[PDB]
C-alpha cells in the first residue's frame, strides 16, 4: 500500500501546493497515483464539508502512526483562533488532532516553518509556526516561499523510500537541500569576487549580469538550493533573471529590512 | 425573509452547511436553506480566513510592497505584484519602458492561461465529470468522441484511452482512492456518458503534466514560479542579445515563444473544445442555473491596451453594466470616491460608521470577530452561522452602491456590449462568443445526434455554464494576445530599444513627500485594485479590493447580496446532503479565499 499523506492548510497563500505540482522529477501526477495516497487536501479533493472531514478519522484509525501529516500555512492565536476556521472550529484544533497520530510532520514552506508573511510585524492574527504549536512530534521544515518543486518531492521521495526523516540541520531543515547558501555556487560569484556590481537597475553592469549584492541580494545569508537545483526544471532562479535573492527561505526575512538594502555583515 | 435584487431570500427551509468548501484556494464556509422541493432559497457566503496584509504593509517601503502583497496568493501569483508596482508607479508618476510593459503583459497572460486551465481541470471538472463512470467507457467510443470534439488533438487513439482507463482502474481497485475518496460519484446530478467522462479525466492528467511547462515563461522573466519577482519602474530581467550572461537574450526569448505556441495548441485543441462539449451536454440536460448577478450587474476595470497607458485601446474593455442593459456601458473610475466602496456591515471588521462604504484610499482594516445572537453553537464551534449580523472575513465591495459580479464572464459580457457599440478592440471576444453559441446550440448537438437549441448569448451567458465558458475563451484569447506581445517585444529590441527599467525616481529622495496611487489589473478572477498612500517615503495606507472580495462578499448595509449568494439562489439539489450543485456553481467563480480576505 501507498503511504497516506494528510495535507492540511492553515493561513496560507497556497504557493507550496502550486510549487508541488510544478515538479518534473518526479511528476506530481506520479507522486499522487503511484507513491503516496493523498487522502486529504482542500485544493484537489473531490469530497467537501461533512464528507471531507469524515476522511480524517477514517485514515487516522486505519493508518495510526503510519501516515504523514503535511502542513501548508499556519494557525493564528488571536481572534480566538477564528481568523482561520475549518468545520466551524479553529484550525489549531484540526492541526493538533491530526498531528497526534502522525508518524512524521512536514512543515511546507516559510509560513508553516517560520510564520510567513502573516507573521510579519505587527502580526495581527498572531500566526504561529507549526513547531511552536506541535512540540511532541518530529517535524521537518521545508522553508522557502515557496520551496523549489523538486525539493518538496525530493523530501517526499526520501521519506517514502527509506521510511525515515532525512538528516536535519539545527533549524530542522534537510541537509540534502539546505546545507549551501545561495552565494556558494551562484553563477555571478566571480563578479562578486572581482567587485563587479549592479548599482542601478538596468545599468551597463546589469546587462552584463554583474553581482546583485549592492541591489540587496541576500544570497550570502540564505540557505536553499536555488543557485544549483534552480527553479521549474532548472530554467532560471531569482538571481539569473536579474533580481537579488530576498531571503525568502530564512526565518523572519520580512522584518530584516528592505529587500533592496544591502547586507553589511 | 426579504426580497432584494429580484431574489426572494427565505431562511425558513432546511439549513445545509458546507464547511470546508473544497477545490478552491483558501478557506470558505457556505450555508444554504432549501425549500420542500430541495430548491435553494437562501445562500450564505463566509470567508473563513484572514491574515491582515493591509495592516502589515503600514510603515514599509513602497518599493518592497509588491513582494508582500504577491504573497496574498500563490494561485493568482504575480497579479498582486503587478497591481502593487502599478500603484506605486501611479503615485510617483513613473512611466515604465516599452519592454517592461510587454514583459508584464506576457507574464500576466501566462498567469491567465495557467490559472484558468488548472482551475477547470483540477478544481472544477469533478463537478461535471464522474470519475467512476469513466471506468466503464468504451475506449473505441471515447476515441470516436475525441475525434468529434477536437479533430486536431493528436492524442486520440483507442489504445491510449484504455491505457489511461486501466491505470485509473487499478488505482481505484487498490482501495486507496486518494482525492476521489468519499466523492459524490453516481449522483443523478452527473449527466455525461462514460465516454465523455474518460475523455475529460484523460485531459485532467494531460493538463497536470503540461501546466508546469507554461509557467517557465514566468521563470525566465521573473526567476521562479510561484511568486516571480517584479520591480517598481520596470522589470529586473535586463536584455542583451550579443549576452549569455544577461537575464534576457534571443535564446531565452525563443524559449518563451516555444512555450506560448504550446499554450495556443492546448487552449484550441483541449481546453475550449472540452468546455464547449461538456457545456453542450449540461445545456441539453437543462442545467442553466447559476446566473446570479451576471444577468444584471457586471464590472471590470478594463485591461490590455495595445497602446500603453491609453485605456481606450483596452483589448478587454471594461466599465460597468446595470440591470441587464447591454446597450449602455458606464465608465468605471478607480479614483472616484463615490464609485468603488467597501462596507463591513456584515463583515468581521469595524468602521467608525458602518452605514457607509469607504473608498479604498480611505479604507480601514480593523478586525472585529463577533457572532450574532442567533448563532447555533459557540464562538469557537459554529454549527449555524448567523447571516443577520457579521458572518465573514470578506468585506463588501460595491460600485455606486450596486452589487456586481466580476470575472471572465463579466469581461466577456462587457466586451460583447462594447463590440455592439462599435468598439473594434473587442472584436475577437465577440467572435469567440458567437462561435461558441453556434457550437453549443447547433454544431456539437448535430455531431452527437442531439436536438439543436436556439439560445441567444443573453440567455446562455448568465449561467454557471456561461461562466465556465467565458473562462476558457479568455484563456484562449490571452494566449493569442501574448503571441502578438512577444513579436512586439522582439521587434522593439531589434530596433535598438533594450531598456527594461526607469530608475529616475527609484530613490525616495526624489519622491513627493505625500502621494497616492492606484493600480488595477484584470486578474484571472476579475477586477483587482491596490490603492496606496505614501508619506515621507513610507506606506501610510495600503488597501486591496480583490476579485473574490467582490464575488464572495457578504451582504452590505442595504442587505444586498453578492455574486456567490445570488448564483446559488433558485437552484435545485438532487440530494440536499450532497453539495454537488453548490460546488459546481461556486467553483464556476474560481473562488480564491486568501485573495478575498488578504
Ligand atoms: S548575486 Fe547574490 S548570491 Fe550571487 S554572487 Fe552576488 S551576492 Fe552572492
Ligand atoms: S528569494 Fe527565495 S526562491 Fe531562492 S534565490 Fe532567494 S531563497
Ligand atoms: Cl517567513
Ligand atoms: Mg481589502
Amino acid at each position: 500500500p501507498r503511504t497516506p499523506v494528510l495535507w492540511l492548510h492553515g493561513l496560507e497563500c497556497t504557493c507550496c501546493s502550486e510549487s508541488f505540482i510544478r515538479s518534473a522529477h518526479p511528476l506530481a501526477k506520479d507522486v499522487v497515483l503511484s507513491m503516496i495516497s493523498l487522502d486529504y487536501d482542500d485544493t484537489l479533493m473531490a469530497a467537501a464539508g461533512h464528507q471531507a472531514e469524515a476522511i480524517l478519522e477514517e485514515i487516522m484509525t486505519k493508518y495510526k502512526g503510519n501516515y504523514i501529516l503535511a502542513v501548508e500555512g499556519n494557525p493564528p492565536l488571536n481572534q480566538d483562533g477564528m481568523s482561520c476556521i475549518i468545520g466551524g472550529r479553529p484550525f489549531i484544533e484540526q492541526l493538533k488532532y491530526v498531528a497526534k497520530d502522525a508518524k512524521a510532520i512536514i512543515s511546507w514552506g516559510s509560513c508553516a516553518s517560520w510564520g510567513g508573511v502573516q507573521a510579519a510585524k505587527p502580526n495581527p492574527t498572531q500566526a504561529t509556526p507549526v513547531h511552536k504549536v506541535i512540540t511532541d512530534k518530529p517535524i521537518i521544515k521545508v522553508p522557502g516561499c515557496p520551496p523549489i518543486a523538486e525539493v518538496m518531492t525530493g523530501v517526499i521521495t526520501y521519506m517514502l523510500t527509506f521510511d525515515r526523516i532525512p538528516e536535519l540541520d539545527r533549524q530542522g531543515r534537510p541537509k540534502m537541500f539546505y546545507s549551501q547558501r545561495i552565494h556558494d555556487k551562484c553563477y555571478r560569484r566571480p563578479h562578486f569576487d572581482a567587485g563587479q556590481f549592479v548599482e542601478e537597475w538596468d545599468d551597463e553592469s546589469a546587462r552584463k549580469g554583474f553581482c546583485l549584492y549592492k541591489m540587496g541580494c541576500k544570497g550570502p545569508t540564505t540557505y536553499n538550493a536555488c543557485s544549483t537545483t534552480r527553479w521549474n526544471e532548472g530554467t532560471s532562479f531569482p538571481i539569473q533573471s536579474g533580481h537579488g535573492c530576498i531571503g525568502c527561505s530564512e526565518d523572519g526575512f520580512w522584518d530584516k529590512g528592505s529587500f533592496y538594502d544591502r547586507l553589511t555583515g | 425573509a426579504y426580497a432584494t435584487q429580484g431574489f426572494n431570500l427565505d431562511d425558513r427551509g432546511r439549513r445545509i452547511v458546507v464547511d470546508p468548501v473544497t477545490r478552491i484556494e483558501g478557506h470558505m464556509r457556505c450555508e444554504v436553506n432549501v425549500d420542500a422541493n430541495n430548491v435553494i432559497r437562501n445562500a450564505v457566503s463566509t470567508g473563513t480566513m484572514w491574515r491582515g496584509l493591509e495592516v502589515i504593509l503600514k510603515g514599509r517601503d513602497p518599493r518592497d510592497a509588491w513582494a508582500f502583497v504577491e504573497r496574498i496568493c500563490g494561485v493568482c501569483t504575480g497579479c498582486h505584484a503587478l497591481a502593487s508596482v502599478r500603484a506605486v508607479e501611479n503615485a510617483l508618476d513613473i512611466r515604465i519602458p516599452k519592454n517592461a510593459h510587454l514583459i508584464r503583459e506576457i507574464m500576466a497572460k501566462t498567469l491567465q492561461v495557467h490559472d484558468h486551465a488548472v482551475h477547470f481541470y483540477h478544481l472544477h471538472a469533478l463537478d461535471w465529470v464522474d470519475v467512476m463512470s469513466a471506468l466503464k467507457a468504451d475506449p473505441k467510443r471515447t476515441s470516436e468522441l475525441q475525434q468529434l470534439v477536437s479533430p486536431a488533438h493528436p492524442l486520440s487513439s483507442a489504445g491510449y484511452f484504455r491505457d489511461i482507463q486501466n491505470r485509473l482502474k487499478r488505482f481505484v481497485e487498490s482501495g486507496q482512492l486518494g482525492p476521489f475518496m468519499n466523492g459524490y460519484w453516481g449522483s443523478k446530478a452527473y449527466v455525461l456518458p462514460p465516454e465523455a467522462n474518460l475523455m475529460a479525466v484523460t485531459h485532467y492528467l494531460e493538463a497536470l503534466d503540461l501546466q508546469k511547462e507554461w509557467v517557465k515563461i514566468h521563470t525566465i522573466f521573473g526567476g521562479k514560479n510561484p511568486h516571480p519577482n517584479y520591480l517598481v519602474g520596470g522589470v529586473p530581467c535586463a536584455i542583451n542579445l550579443d549576452a549569455a550572461s544577461a537575464p534576457v537574450n534571443m535564446e531565452r526569448l525563443s524559449f518563451v515563444k516555444a512555450r506560448i505556441d504550446e499554450i495556443i495548441e492546448f487552449n484550441k485543441n483541449v481546453y475550449v473544445p472540452d468546455v464547449l462539449a461538456i457545456g453542450t451536454l449540461y445545456k441539453q440536460a437543462g442545467w442553466l442555473y447559476g446566473g446570479g448577478l451576471a444577468a444584471t450587474n457586471v464590472l471590470d476595470y478594463g485591461e490590455y491596451p495595445n497602446v500603453a497607458y491609453n485605456k481606450s485601446t483596452d483589448q478587454l474593455p471594461g466599465g460597468a453594466i446595470l440591470n441587464g442593459n447591454w446597450d449602455e456601458v458606464f465608465p468605471v473610475d478607480p479614483r472616484d470616491s463615490q464609485q468603488v466602496q467597501e462596507f463591513v456591515s456584515h463583515s468581521w471588521y469595524k468602521y467608525a460608521d458602518e452605514s457607509v462604504g469607504l473608498h479604498p484610499w480611505d479604507g480601514v482594516t480593523e478586525p472585529n470577530y463577533v457572532l450574532g445572537a442567533n448563532t447555533k453553537g459557540t464562538r469557537t464551534r459554529i454549527e449555524q452561522i448567523d447571516e443577520s449580523a457579521k458572518y465573514s472575513w470578506i468585506k463588501s465591495p460595491r460600485w455606486r452602491g450596486h452589487a456586481m459580479e466580476v470575472g471572465p464572464l463579466s469581461r466577456y459580457i462587457l466586451a460583447y456590449a462594447h463590440a455592439r457599440s462599435g468598439n473594434k478592440y473587442a472584436e475577437r471576444p465577440k467572435e469567440q462568443l458567437e462561435y461558441s453559441a453556434q457550437m453549443i446550440n447547433s454544431a456539437i448537438p448535430k455531431a452527437l445526434g442531439l436536438p439543436e437549441t436556439q439560445y441567444t448569448l443573453k440567455q446562455l451567458l448568465p449561467s454557471t455554464i456561461g461562466r465556465t465558458l467565458a473562462r476558457a475563451l479568455e484563456s484562449q484569447y490571452c494566449g493569442e494576445m501574448m503571441h502578438s506581445d512577444w513579436h512586439d517585444l522582439v521587434a522593439n529590441i531589434r530596433a535598438g530599444d533594450t531598456a527594461t527599467a526607469n530608475v529616475d525616481k527609484w530613490d525616495p529622495a526624489t519622491w513627493p513627500l505625500q502621494a497616492k496611487g492606484v493600480g488595477t489589473v484584470a486578474a484571472p478572477r476579475g477586477a483587482l485594485g491596490h490603492w496606496i498612500r505614501i508619506k515621507d517615503g513610507r506606506i501610510e495606507n495600503y488597501q486591496c479590493v480583490v476579485p473574490t472580495t467582490w464575488n464572495g462578499s457578504p451582504r452590505d448595509y442595504k442587505g444586498q447580496i453578492g455574486a456567490f449568494e445570488a448564483s446559488l439562489m433558485n437552484t435545485p439539489m438532487v440530494n440536499p446532503e450532497q453539495p454537488v450543485e453548490i460546488l459546481r456553481t461556486l467553483h464556476s467563480f474560481d473562488p480564491c479565499l486568501a485573495c478575498s480576505t488578504h
